[PDB]
RNA sequence: GGGGCUGAUUCUGGAUUCGACGGGAUUUGCGAAACCCAAGGUGCAUGCCGAGGGGCGGUUGGCCUCGUAAAAAGCCGCAAAAAAUAGUCGC
RNA sequence: UGCCUGGCGGCCGUAGCGCGGUGGUCCCACCUGACCCCAUGCCGAACUCAGAAGUGAAACGCCGUAGCGCCGAUGGUAGUGUGGGGUCUCCCCAUGCGAGAGUAGGGAACUGCCAGGCAU
RNA sequence: UCCUCCUAAAGAGUAACGGAGGAGCACGAAGGUUGGCUAAUCCUGGUCGGACAUCAGGAGGUUAGUGCAAUGGCAUAAGCCAGCUUGACUGCGAGCGUGACGGCGCGAGCAGGUGCGAAAGCAGGUCAUAGUGAUCCGGUGGUUCUGAAUGGAAGGGCCAUC
RNA sequence: CCGACUUACCAACCCGAUGCAAACUGCGAAUACCGGAGAAUGUUAUCACGGGAGACACACGGCGGGUGCUAACGUCCGUC
């Protein structure tokens, strides 16, 4: 029922980010992991993705949900789409509320590049 | 003799399809006028006041319906 | 919580028992306790309001929340949106606080205390029960008060069926018939 | 006389009697009388060909009309000009198709159910003819 | 009764002004607003004022 | 055969007829019909054919019966055949 | 390369309900407690910020169930644009277009991206 | 005089002293942004409390609601709350719809300055359609003007408005 | 008498069937209308502007209708 009325009050930012046909750096939180990936315009392709679940970014995190986690999965997300050519992309809620873990994966990929 | 009541009417505001889907169009073409939401927009589609959909950009009116709901939508094939 | 802490693992040891259940998160649980000052004949002055708003607060340590009406039934000539009593929700810990109080400290400022009815179920046995006055806790005395009004608690379980319910409340010592 | 307790609307249009029926079986009961042409039946003409078979068959059995007056047919009155508003109300009518299904009942004999099916249709201006149920 | 029309005034030293409806008896407070000014370019406070 | 005004003590959308008389629900005692039972007493009955009943006739035929069926008596009708009725008001 | 899980979409009523019981090495949910920084117009019912003691009990997901909802032929029927007719409040023929409902049947969804956990 | 439904014959339009109803408003919030939320009805339990309120659970999913009469819509919600605010801004405006005409309406985008939102973005009133009256004559404030010899003034024009 | 009981009677939801609706549509034609492409034919028959008019009393039949009585060589709408 959660994640049904989180679609419902998200959708709408789908909507219009889809309306407005540009690229959407979507973000996906669990109490235990949260993810981050964006998406092409079509909305069908996955252009770059990263999160908690990875070595990569794994093992020099002491939990994986906690805002610090969260900063370090938005810098690496920022500096592959930078190094990748994307520069300019929106940033999608995804329901959650912009507060804490969200809001600090969002500064740091405002802060690593990533304008949005 | 007598008198009857009702006798009262209005004006047609003239709504309805004007470009019947598959025409030419240019930016700012008002496509369809309509009280209700009956046609959403979709591509370079914007919504008026009223209600009507006017081409933001040049090219091909098409009809499809998409949607959950089966809504119908108006979309600008730029070609 | 004292007795959250010690009657967790007993009642969760009988029930699963008794039931035959597989899992610890199976055995029915505590939801929440409300209380409902309902207050309905104060249209004509609202220091009834405040009185019932504070009776509440006394009884339970928190700030009412002063209803509204929704519906303007024209059997008692009342408007929605006028203020027409107040409910206080309690969760976790002062859930447990407010239940030990009125299991144990409930009896003495109430008379004929036979026991209570054994069918106050609603269905899936969420126990609303009514007491007919707030003298009856300890933290209201008779001194002070003005107006006589009671409460419509309700127990609020996360037990499945009313039996379930029934089991849950005896092992927590509740006075039945 | 039977008519509906209320209507939306008091007047209706004239309106056009045309095509074909559409229930056309007996499917209560085991003989029927069922209109063969084209017209209007109102609801003095049901009640009295309703009150005629019931006194030939002496209730012995059940009775079932299948068509309802609902159609409120309106009259000006005598001797007033044209125009002025729509008559008012004045009696209610059942559009009649060709094949329909008028009266239906069971339990009589097929002696008996001819013989007053035969005096109840001479009440209806629509021809009438009489058929039994069949097995689909 | 029915809506009173008023003429509310930039407070600047230009005497432009907006013209809007009150309902001057329910509502028995001035309308004081923030509207632009076409004479300076700038968003300035405009009081209400009567429709003389 | 058609129009206008009344069907309002209020026109301005919120009368406790103050009272007796219907109806609701809340707080009290009890009678197997507001209860669900054979256990103390340890007697001769459940039902089985039941006889026509106060002066007269009668109720699901058993409220009254017993020995192998008869008077029937706990109610209902005839019956109480005081229901003849404000104040003023003639010889 | 095959198992299932997560995220984004296409397709939005053969793509949805009811019943049967499974899933935890991964991912999700339940949950612990909470001064923070946030929150309830009362309460961590919801947001959250610190995590893994336990559970798959509710969910979520998966496999079959024809009890439903639905998709629905062929043929037939109603309707009709043209021309020509009758007994003309309605109907016939030559022509093409041919419904709706109801039968036979189908059916317990497919499919594109990465992101891991699995055997290889 | 204007609006909604049908007659109106599946584009638009289409008449009658035809059948049915409304409009001559309200709102500095009933607008803008952001965040959050989802009923009508019915069933069960519960102190007054009742065919009816205020509560706890369930059946049901828009059968509720739109400030109003009706039609078309609304779940991303156009339906309901909370915080901030006045875009209910100024000058324009490619294009289009509807009218014989006077006219009316939709409208991307540009320049200046704002409100909300971290941001992407939204706001040139209200879910849309009724809520309205040409011209003349005059009133009010400003005016980059006109000023009948000159310099003003009177008056007129221009802009806002009665 | 409790009434044994159905007394040519009426009787909320829930299900199973049977019909009706211009102001009912979970569905849904032909025709009508717009646009895109193509051959053949038609004295440009198409559009814009200017000069000049005339005209705003129509009727009947066919088709779908309101009104009337599916009555009128009656009346009101749309096409030929
Ligand atoms: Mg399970
Ligand atoms: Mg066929
Ligand atoms: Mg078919
Ligand atoms: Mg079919
Ligand atoms: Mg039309
Ligand atoms: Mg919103
Ligand atoms: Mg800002
Ligand atoms: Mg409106
Ligand atoms: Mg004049
Ligand atoms: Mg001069
Ligand atoms: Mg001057
Ligand atoms: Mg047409
Ligand atoms: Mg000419
Ligand atoms: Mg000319
Ligand atoms: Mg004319
Ligand atoms: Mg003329
Ligand atoms: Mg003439
Ligand atoms: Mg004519
Ligand atoms: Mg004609
Ligand atoms: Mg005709
Ligand atoms: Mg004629
Ligand atoms: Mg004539």
């Amino acid at each position: 029922d959660k994640k049904s009325a989180r679609i419902r009050r998200a959708t709408r930012a789908r909507r219009k980010l889809q309306e407005l046909g540009a690229t959407r750096l979507v973000v996906h939180r669990t109490p235990r992991h949260i993810y981050a990936q964006v998406i092409a315009p079509n909305g069908s392709e996955v252009l770059v993705a990263a999160s908690t679940v990875e070595k990569a970014i794994a093992e020099q995190l002491k939990y994986t949900g906690n805002k610090d986690a969260a900063a370090a999965v938005g810098k690496a997300v920022a500096e592959r789409a930078l190094e990748k050519g994307i520069k300019d992309v929106s940033f999608d809620r995804s329901g959650f509320q912009y507060h804490g873990r969200v809001q600090a994966l969002a500064d740091a990929a405002r802060e690593a590049g990533l304008q949005f | 003799g007598g008198s009857t009541r009702n006798g009262r009417d209005s004006e047609a505001k003239r709504l309805g399809v004007k470009r019947f889907g598959g025409e030419s169009v240019l930016a700012g073409s008002i496509i369809v006028r309509q009280r209700g939401t009956k046609f959403h927009a979709g591509a370079n589609v914007g919504c008026g006041r009223d209600h009507t959909l006017f081409a933001k950009a040049d090219g091909k009116v098409k009809f499809e319906v998409k949607g959950p709901k089966n809504r119908k939508f108006i979309s600008i094939e730029a070609e | 919580a004292k007795l959250h802490d010690y009657y967790k693992d007993e009642v969760v040891k009988k029930l699963m028992t008794e039931f035959n259940y597989n899992s610890v998160m199976q055995v029915p649980r505590v939801e929440k306790i409300t209380l409902n000052m309902g207050v309905g004949e104060a249209i004509a002055d609202k220091k009834l309001l405040d009185n019932a708003a504070a009776d509440l607060a006394a009884i339970s340590g928190q700030k009412p929340l002063i209803t509204k009406a929704r519906k303007s039934v024209a059997g008692f000539k009342i408007r929605q949106g006028y203020p027409i009593g107040c409910k206080v929700t309690l969760r976790g810990e002062r859930m447990w606080e407010f239940f030990e109080r009125l299991i144990t400290i409930a009896v003495p400022r109430i008379r004929d205390f036979r026991g209570l009815s054994a069918k106050s179920f609603d269905g899936r046995g969420n126990y609303s029960m009514g007491v007919r006055e707030q003298i009856i806790f300890p933290e209201i005395d008779y001194d002070k008060v003005d107006r006589v009004r009671g409460l419509d608690i309700t127990i609020t379980t996360t037990a499945k069926s009313d039996e379930e319910g029934r089991a849950l409340l005896a092992a927590f010592d509740f006075p039945f018939r | 006389m039977l008519q509906p307790k209320r209507t939306k609307f008091r007047k209706m249009h004239k309106g056009r009697n045309r095509g074909l029926a559409q229930g056309t079986d007996v499917s209560f009961g085991s003989f029927g009388l069922k209109a063969v042409g084209r017209g209007r039946l109102t609801a003095r003409q049901i009640e009295a060909a309703r009150r005629a078979m019931t006194r030939a068959v002496k209730r012995q059995g059940k009775i079932w009309i299948r068509v309802f007056p609902d159609k409120p047919i309106t009259e000006k009155p005598l001797a007033v000009r044209m125009g002025k508003g729509k008559g008012n109300v004045e009696y209610w009518v059942a559009l009649i198709q060709p094949g329909k299904v008028l009266y239906e009942m069971d339990g009589v004999p097929e002696e008996l159910a001819r013989e007053a099916f035969k005096l109840a249709a001479a009440k209806l201006p629509i021809k009438t003819t009489f058929v039994t149920k069949t097995v689909m | 009764g029915i809506r009173e029309k008023i003429k509310l005034v930039s407070s600047a030293g230009t005497g432009h002004f907006y013209t809007t409806t009150k309902n001057k008896r329910t509502k028995p407070e001035k309308l004081e607003l923030k509207k632009f000014d076409p004479v300076v370019r700038q968003h300035v406070i405009y009081k209400e004022a009567k429709i003389k």
